[PDB]
RNA sequence: GCCCGGAUAGCUCAGUCGGUAGAGCAGGGGAUUGAAAAUCCCCGUGUCCUUGGUUCGAUUCCGAGUCCGGGCACCA
RNA sequence: UUACUGUUCCCUGGGAUUGGCUUUGGGCUUUUCCUGCGCAGCUUAGGUGGAAGGCGAAGAAGGCCCCCUUCCGGGGGGGCCCGAGCCAUCAGUGAGAUACCACUCUGGAAGAGCUAGAAUUCUAACCUUGUGUCAGGACCUACGGGCCAAGGGACAUUCUCAGGUAGACAGUUUCUAUGGGGCGUAGGCCUCCCAAAAGGUAACGGAGGCGUGCAAAGGUUUCCUCGGGCCGGACGGAGAUUGGCCCUCGAGUGCAAAGGCAGAAGGGAGCUUGACUGCAAGACCCACCCGUCGAGCAGGGACGAAAGUCGGCCUUAGUGA
RNA sequence: CAGUGCCGGAAGGUCAAGGAAGUUGGUGACCUGAUGACAGGGGAGCCGGCGACCGAAGCCCCGGUGAACGGCGGCCGUAACUAUAACGGUCCUAAGGUAGCGAAAUUCCUUGUCGGGUAAGUUCCGACCCGCACGAAAGGCGUAACGAUCUGGGCACUGUC
RNA sequence: AACCCAGAGCUAGCUGGUUCUCCCCGAAAUGCGUUGAGGCGCAGCAGUUGACUGGACAUCUAGGGGUAAAGCACUGUUUCG
RNA sequence: AUCCCGUGUGAAUCAGCAAGGACCACCUUGCAAGGCUAAAUACUCCUGGGUGACCGAUAGCGAAGUAGUACCGUGAGGGA
RNA sequence: AGACAACCUGGCGAACUGAAACAUCUUAGUAGCCAGAGGAAAAGAAAGCAAAAGCGAUUCCCGUAGUAGCGGCGAGCGAA
């Protein structure tokens, strides 16, 4: 409704099937209040593949 | 499925209106050929 | 879940084949009328949904976002 | 029966049985013609190419008029009259001459082509009738057979596929506790009481709540103390903002209730995303399924000077194999 | 004539099978890449998904139809004494029960109240209307004749007593 | 919703019945879930069989608690002053 | 996938065609749309031999005597 | 041409039942009924299996195997 399930996705992740040790597209998931904050949420979070804290944006 | 017009190639043995002179080559619908032309001796169906 | 169409004056919708933003009511005024109504005429208001792009410039064309009105579906 | 899932009668589209001629006509075309107001201008700049040659007596410029489109700026074009010109890098313009020519795009026209749809016929399929007429040894005004005729006619019927549609029909479902009747109510989770100072615990016993919310109401570093009396102060009053003394936890904590919590878990400010990945000794709760707590390790971080804290939220509801 | 059915209507929306422009994928003769034990692009053909547009009845839509299914309300206030309400206001519906009947095979409270019949009548007959909850072809209200009908009373008659 | 035969020894979480003797041990009527309530699964409590164990019955000490009693420090309630 | 059928369309002949569990390539295997054929296997109204930890008149077949008889039923049927 | 116990082939083809209800599924292509032929019937001479190694019509028994699978992925069904 006004409170929604949102997927965060690593921006610097390449879906092409990368050549490194572990290949995959990091997604986290969480909830947002779509009314309170209409701005697409951006969050710095850990990515198991890139191995560093990356920036995870959103998907529509 | 999709209706497929039946085509019977024939030779006319007599003159009939809209068709032509005797001894003539044509192609026809199958109902026309078998129900009308063929019982009256008028046409002949050709596969040489 | 898909498929269409919309967001334009306070309300209801007309829209060049991009160069002025418009109708019909709600309102204000004038007598109409001894008084009511018809009868009639005037006047007021706009970020043409939000964003970027195209363009010498856009309500008009296009992308994304948001909402609204309907049409059609499925074996947790 | 307007419970569910279907079946049938019945209606309507494709296919098949199933043909001829003619129209009318919706969407595509086959030559071929119409048609375009960025601005700098000879002026309503079609893109791209052959591109110094073309259009004329199979009779042009220029005026007299008929038609049609229209942004009445002007464009295509029929008749006549006219008689030797409309022309090209000629300078502009992203793109060239209305000198000409090829595939074509905006929409229009026309004869020609595909498919319907539609309407009209026509007769040979098919249908329907006949004390019409033949027919064997004899009849078939005894059903029927052959022929002829008459009326319909590519409809209808039959078949197949599809949508619609009758409890006409078939199989079935219709919980538990209410007061062991209708009727509405109740059915999961959380807090308190009952509950007998471990834990557990019933009643149609007594009270209430939940089916989420917050991008900060999380993380962290750091500072702060609420509420209530009494008094002063322009409007201002019981009550707003401000000053001060006394009581000291009586306020608050997103929402019930209970238990917590004062230099705090309450109020504020700064920077943040640990509301992480990979896990995990051991416990508690336990019929099972679930459920809860977590020291500790590694990675990569946030805040902080550092020590350190951080795997969402003071705790317990906010969920579903 | 709103709901439901039934009939008629044809402009719009919805509308299956089936057609069908067109896209899209798998394969692959081949063409290149490549310090890994291979990889990427691809003609024709075959195979698959999707599919704008065409696509009937029905439904949504518009109208008629009660001897079709059925339905036929509330709330106030007001007349020289108390009373009642012909009269007005308001609410709501598709519309608000007309003629006639009415304590009835219908009346709950209820043995309503009144009259009659009886010495005495919860039944009976006539009437009032405050119809819990009559009512017009599920007919309304009358009605002579008729009934092994239901129900009240009277004469005759009797061991019913 | 006839009868007769067959599927059929249907199905009945229901009721009835279930036959010789001695010896040893010996329950439960509780919790949870259930289209469940008079059924069933698991647990609890029988028997028999093993593997570990060292307790039980007493005695004393230590824990935490918020009942009986008690109280007005809080929350209500209440009488009069 | 393979197999077999209603309605409708509808191929290819060995340089083919089918199968190898959608489909395409490659290889392997096979030759549909014409027929016919013994044995190993199933059974007991029975026939002939054999055996029986099978019955012995409430048993064994419904039937050790009129037994599908008597009797009952309109009849199917029941049935000592 | 009719008769004929069981077996067999073909055609029609249930329901109670199980699923702790029931509708897909199960019962079961079972019973029954009809038709047909034989001492057996049917099937049968690879347009078949298999997997890179090989087999060589059909039927029947053992085994693979309650395996692979199928299934309101329930009850159950169940190969080669
Ligand atoms: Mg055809
Ligand atoms: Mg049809
Ligand atoms: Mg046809
Ligand atoms: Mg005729
Ligand atoms: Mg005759
Ligand atoms: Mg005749
Ligand atoms: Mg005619
Ligand atoms: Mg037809
Ligand atoms: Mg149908
Ligand atoms: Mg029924
Ligand atoms: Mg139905
Ligand atoms: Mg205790
Ligand atoms: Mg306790
Ligand atoms: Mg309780
Ligand atoms: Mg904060
Ligand atoms: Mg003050
Ligand atoms: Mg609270
Ligand atoms: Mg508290
Ligand atoms: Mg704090
Ligand atoms: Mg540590
Ligand atoms: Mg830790
Ligand atoms: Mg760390
Ligand atoms: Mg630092
Ligand atoms: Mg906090
Ligand atoms: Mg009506
Ligand atoms: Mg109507
Ligand atoms: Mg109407
Ligand atoms: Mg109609
Ligand atoms: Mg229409
Ligand atoms: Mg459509
Ligand atoms: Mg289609
Ligand atoms: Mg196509
Ligand atoms: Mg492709
Ligand atoms: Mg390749
Ligand atoms: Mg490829
Ligand atoms: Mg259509
Ligand atoms: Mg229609
Ligand atoms: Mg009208
Ligand atoms: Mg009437
Ligand atoms: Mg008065
Ligand atoms: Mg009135
Ligand atoms: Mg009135
Ligand atoms: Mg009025
Ligand atoms: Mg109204
Ligand atoms: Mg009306
Ligand atoms: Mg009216
Ligand atoms: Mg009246
Ligand atoms: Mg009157
Ligand atoms: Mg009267
Ligand atoms: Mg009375
Ligand atoms: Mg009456
Ligand atoms: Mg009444
Ligand atoms: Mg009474
Ligand atoms: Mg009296
Ligand atoms: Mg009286
Ligand atoms: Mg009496
Ligand atoms: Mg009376
Ligand atoms: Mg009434
Ligand atoms: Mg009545
Ligand atoms: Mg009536
Ligand atoms: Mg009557
Ligand atoms: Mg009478
Ligand atoms: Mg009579
Ligand atoms: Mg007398
Ligand atoms: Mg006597
Ligand atoms: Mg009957
Ligand atoms: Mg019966
Ligand atoms: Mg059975
Ligand atoms: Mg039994
Ligand atoms: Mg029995
Ligand atoms: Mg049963
Ligand atoms: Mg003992
Ligand atoms: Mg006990
Ligand atoms: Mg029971
Ligand atoms: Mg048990
Ligand atoms: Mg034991
Ligand atoms: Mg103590
Ligand atoms: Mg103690
Ligand atoms: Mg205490
Ligand atoms: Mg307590
Ligand atoms: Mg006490
Ligand atoms: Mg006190
Ligand atoms: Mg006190
Ligand atoms: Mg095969
Ligand atoms: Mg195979
Ligand atoms: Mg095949
Ligand atoms: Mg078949
Ligand atoms: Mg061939
Ligand atoms: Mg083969
Ligand atoms: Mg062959
Ligand atoms: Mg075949
Ligand atoms: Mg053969
Ligand atoms: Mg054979
Ligand atoms: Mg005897
Ligand atoms: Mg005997
Ligand atoms: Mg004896
Ligand atoms: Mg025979
Ligand atoms: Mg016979
Ligand atoms: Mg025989
Ligand atoms: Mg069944
Ligand atoms: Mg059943
Ligand atoms: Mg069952
Ligand atoms: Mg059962
Ligand atoms: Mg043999
Ligand atoms: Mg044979
Ligand atoms: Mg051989
Ligand atoms: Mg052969
Ligand atoms: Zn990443």
């Amino acid at each position: 409704d006004v409170r929604v399930k949102v997927i965060l996705e690593c921006t610097g992740c390449v879906r092409k099937s990368v050549n490194k040790g572990s290949r995959g597209v990091s997604r986290y998931i969480t909830q947002k209040n779509r009314h309170n904050t209409p701005s697409r949420l951006e969050l710095r979070k850990f990515c198991p593949y890139c191995y560093k804290h990356t920036i995870h944006g959103e998907i529509k | 499925q999709k209706k497929v017009k039946k085509i019977r190639k024939i030779i006319l043995k007599e003159d009939i209106p809209d068709l032509g002179k005797k001894g003539q080559l044509l192609d026809v619908r199958a109902g026309f050929l078998r129900n009308f032309l063929l019982p009256l001796g008028k046409a002949e169906v050709v596969t040489p």
